[PDB]
RNA sequence: CUCCGAACGGUAAGAGCCUAGCAUGUAGA
């Protein structure tokens, strides 16, 4: 219920996704698809626990 | 279509116009607005579907 | 004359210089020869202020030709600011080129 | 029936009869290598 | 409607929505129309591979966002 | 070779005496086996043999550009340039429809406004039909009066430009 | 791939031996580069007259 | 097909010589509708004689963007050639105007580390 | 079950190599040829060690070979006259524009061939001309998620190839067998030929399984992704009876 | 509701062979 806080998670949470982008390429995608990142640990992907809106 | 003055280099690889445009206050005023009048008036007029190429 | 000199001074024979002040590579080759190629934001600068500079001469040009009447250089010169935004020279050379570009877009909204 | 695969069919329908069957070499069973001339 | 970009390696890099069942010819055009060239000299590639005209998108599956290659023939 | 064929002969009317055509279409054009079988060695009866050899009026057909041989012989003609009593014997010859169509197309790109009027008023009676080939490399068929009255007209055909001085009613107010 | 007896070079195309044939120090034997233009009328009618024997 | 041959060539001929009267009579034309406008305008009728419409050459379809369309311009590059594919309607969702933009927490223009202008057309 | 971000380079390879997921995209890297968008460094070496060597104009081969010895099982039923198996260039599936066939099929005297169409769909259209040949082209293809639809890029690069000059053929027909790596699918789509679609399908499915380079190319990605679950001349050894 | 972005960060790494568009304008005897 801290609005000033929930949108700070939101863009920092978009960080660590722009970080691990700018990591797996080196010319920052114009749209990183959202599977790789936000999927699941076990079926071999990345796990990020994301508190924040996103469609896909 | 009217002229200008031309300052050319003998190597003519530049060509400047010299003439740094010199008109009157209410000619001008009254030449461009009279362009308008004359403007709007010719789209009442003509039903002219028509405008330059873009090149 | 000038840019085309430029162009063909630098040992480069793959582009050529379109008159109407475009540019084009010719053999669909780039990479390496793109790689001495892609480059001078002062040469597309320059052909940027040229294209549109040239784009208004030769409107006139056609003008005191062959459609010059009252219709062409008055809805030229108007689409000639208007595509000063959208057609040439766009923002890729200098940054503040977009602030005009706006003002003028306005501009052409009032009148 | 060798010489014209295309006309066989595993679902295809047929009778029989009681008479003498013709070779695999037949003209009558082969009639694609009697129509090759040009 | 699919948007795509057509880069070329001289900055000059457009970007054009068109249909999906449009094929490359009108595509042409509308290039044409956007950056001040004829539609016929337009030459775009996928890096060696030609796109032939009369060939619809959907079955070079062109998708919105890809990017060709503009050339000038 | 590809460079020029004249050392120094005469000069185009506002470019360079080999670059008449645009510089994509001359490089393409600078890589083909006719092209290159051409630039191996090139005369002035050469010229005529390869008019008459080849009866085909188009440019470049389909995505990798090719020059057509009529083509390959109006640029071999520009490198070459020849001399304009050449030039009126070709076009005034009936005999090989092609070759008058090559002599046409020279006239009308490196000669002046008023011989190519001069030139293109007998062409405009030739009701003989020719082979073309369209933008996709198809054949088409079309008549020698067409594509003179298309050489007449403004320059919309492919791989060429050659504007005129003024209209009909202008010119003739100016001269004969 | 192509074979240039004159220099012995293997050319892998078709320009390279055109090119190796003339344009070279085998041409600076043969003559360099220099063709002129042959006359004007007798060439072209004498062309004329031969293609058009030849033809009909 | 000599005889037909013969007809063709008369039939182009006929063609250009009326293309160019037709040039003559064009600018001629030109003239008169000129002078007849202004006739027109004059004494023709006080809103009353209209004899005209609306005729221009590409369709003005459009739409609404929905809340942050961006404004796709058509180019003005070639407008007088009347094609169809430019009659399309362009006020669709490209790329990200898919979304609604209204459920999102604040605002969100671009998230690419370049949102330079601060704006939204209100004001 | 730098190593582990090569790993999730590989895993996810297949949507994170993408033009639409990096604008600007021509790379053909090397070998058979992978759209590989950028940079994408890792994922460009290690796909480099993923196709170890000559394995994938291997592939083009085993795959020609297989369809021509299948072929071999009914040719003379099918009224051909031998195999055609033509030369092409050394590495010439190596490239995307052309496609001169390897498998040309000369028929044994006056194939009906059918119009366009697609391998899946059974309404087809055998009034046509009467060609005295149909080929068999192969073409390879690493797709990506979108890239997946093999049929619709057969269908694609075979009315283009067939259409435009660019290229030599073989004489009136090609149908274009094309199998994309990425998603293991089967497509060809074009002037299909006289009754050669229950051929084609039992083909591509013999084909898809158990053919010796597909086996190879599975095994190799597995075990990268790690993921378990005249006669006196040499090579020319023959028995004399 | 109409605020439209451009480039670099990106294509390898070389082996033997083959072909090209240019540039200076000299004192000397």
């Amino acid at each position: 219920n801290t609005q000033e806080l929930l949108d700070l998670l939101v863009k920092c949470e978009n960080k660590i996704q722009t970080r691990i982008k700018i990591g797996l390429n080196s010319k920052m995608p114009s749209r990183f698809p959202p599977v790789v990142f936000y999927t699941p640990k076990e079926l071999g992907g990345l796990g990020m626990l994301s508190m924040g809106h996103v469609l896909i | 279509i009217r002229d200008v003055p031309v300052l050319y280099h003998i190597t003519g690889a530049i060509s400047f116009v010299n003439e740094i445009p010199w008109v009157i206050e209410p000619v001008y005023i009254s030449q461009w607005g009279s362009m308008w009048i004359m403007m709007r008036r010719e789209k009442r007029d003509r039903r002219h579907f028509k405008r330059m190429r873009f090149p | 004359n000038m840019l085309n000199l430029l162009i063909h001074r630098k040992n480069l024979n793959y582009l050529h210089l379109d008159y109407n002040f475009n540019l084009k590579p010719v053999k669909t080759l780039t990479t390496k020869e793109r790689k001495k190629s892609r480059f001078g934001n002062a040469f597309h600068l320059c052909r940027e202020v040229l294209r549109l500079t040239k784009l208004v001469v030769d409107s006139h040009v056609q003008y005191r030709l062959g459609n010059v009447d009252a219709f062409q250089l008055a809805d030229g010169l108007q689409y000639i600011f208007a595509h000063v935004g959208q057609l040439t020279g766009m923002y890729r050379y200098k940054y503040k080129l977009m602030r005009q570009i706006r003002m003028c877009k306005d501009l052409k909204h009032l009148i | 029936y060798n010489f014209m695969g295309v006309r066989h069919d595993p679902n295809m329908k047929y009778e029989l009869q009681l008479a003498n069957p013709k070779e695999f070499y037949h003209e009558v069973h082969r009639p694609s290598h009697f129509l090759n001339f040009a | 409607m699919i948007e795509v970009v057509c880069n070329d390696r001289l900055g000059k890099k457009v970007r054009v929505k068109c249909n999906t069942d449009d094929t490359i010819g009108d595509l042409k055009k509308l290039i044409a129309a956007q950056t001040g060239t004829r539609w016929n000299k337009i030459v775009l590639k996928k890096w060696y591979t030609i796109f032939k005209d009369h060939v619809s998108l959907g079955d070079y599956e062109i998708h919105d966002g890809m990017n060709l290659e503009l050339y000038y023939q | 070779m590809a460079n020029r064929t004249v050392k120094d002969a005469h000069s185009i009317h506002g470019t360079n005496p080999q670059y008449l055509v645009e510089k994509i279409i001359r490089t393409r054009i600078y890589e083909s086996k006719y092209w290159k079988e051409e630039c191996f060695g090139l005369t002035a009866e050469l010229v005529v043999d390869k008019a008459m050899e080849l009866r085909f009026v188009g440019g470049v057909y389909g995505g990798n550009i090719k020059p057509t041989p009529f083509l390959c012989l109006t640029l071999k003609m520009l490198q070459i340039q020849p001399e304009k009593d050449i030039i009126v014997e070709f076009i005034k010859n009936e005999d090989f429809k092609y070759v008058r169509m090559l002599g046409a197309l020279y006239m009308r790109l490196t000669g002046t406004a008023i011989d190519c009027y001069k030139y293109l008023e007998p062409l405009y009676n030739d009701y003989r039909k020719i082979k073309s080939q369209n933008r996709n490399g198809e054949f088409e068929l079309m008549h020698v009066d067409e594509f003179i009255d298309e050489l007449l007209h403004s320059e919309r055909v492919c791989d060429i430009i050659l504007p005129r001085l003024q209209k009909r009613y202008v010119l003739e107010e100016a001269e004969q | 791939g192509y074979y240039c007896n004159v220099c012995d070079c293997v050319v892998k195309d078709s320009i390279n031996f055109l090119d190796h044939i003339n344009g070279k120090k085998h041409q600076r034997n043969l003559g360099m580069s220099m063709r002129v233009e042959r006359s004007t009328l007798d060439q072209v009618k004498k062309r004329f007259e031969v293609n058009k024997k030849k033809m009909e | 097909n000599d005889e037909e041959e013969y007809e063709a060539w008369k039939v182009r001929e006929l063609k250009r010589i009326k293309r160019d009267r037709e040039d003559r009579e064009a600018l001629e034309k030109e003239k008169a509708e000129i002078e007849r406008m202004r006739n027109l305008t004059e004494e023709e009728r006080r809103a009353e004689l209209r004899a005209n419409g609306k005729v221009i050459t590409n369709k003005a379809v459009k739409g609404k963007y929905k809340f942050l369309q961006k404004y796709y311009h058509r180019g003005a590059f070639f407008m007088d050639e009347d094609e169809e594919v430019y009659k399309r309607d362009f006020s669709a969702p490209t790329l990200e105007d898919h979304f609604n933009k209204t459920i999102l927490p604040k605002v969100m223009q671009v998230k690419n580390f370049g949102r330079s202008g601060r704006t939204k057309y209100t004001h | 079950w730098q190593i582990p971000n090569r790993r999730f380079t590989l895993w996810w390879s297949p949507t994170i190599n993408r033009a639409n997921v990096y604008v600007g995209f021509q790379v053909q890297l090397d070998l058979t040829g992978i759209f590989m968008h950028g940079k994408i460094p890792t994922l460009k070496i290690s796909l480099i060690q993923i196709f170890r060597a000559h394995l994938w104009q291997k592939i083009h081969e085993s795959i020609v070979m297989d369809l021509c010895q299948v072929f071999d099982q009914e040719l003379d039923a099918l009224e051909i006259e031998t195999v055609q198996k033509e030369t092409i260039h050394p590495r010439k599936s190596y490239k995307m524009n052309s496609s001169c066939a390897d498998i040309l099929l000369f028929a044994s005297y006056k194939w009906n061939v059918s119009r366009p169409s697609l391998l899946a769909d059974s309404k087809d259209v055998m009034d046509s001309t009467t060609t005295q040949k149909y080929w068999i082209d192969i073409q390879l293809r690493w797709g990506d998620y979108d890239s997946h639809d093999i049929e619709r890029y057969a269908r694609a690069k075979f009315l283009d190839y067939t259409t435009d000059n660019m290229s030599i053929y073989p004489s009136p027909t090609g149908v274009l067998i094309a199998i994309d790596l990425a998603y293991n699918l089967h497509s060809a789509y074009g002037n299909w030929f006289p009754g050669s679609k229950p051929l084609i399908q039992q083909a591509m499915a013999k084909i898809m399984k158990a053919n010796p380079a597909l086996y190879v190319l599975r095994e190799r990605i597995r075990k990268g992704l790690q993921l378990y679950s005249g006669e006196l001349f040499s090579n020319q050894i023959i028995w004399f009876v």
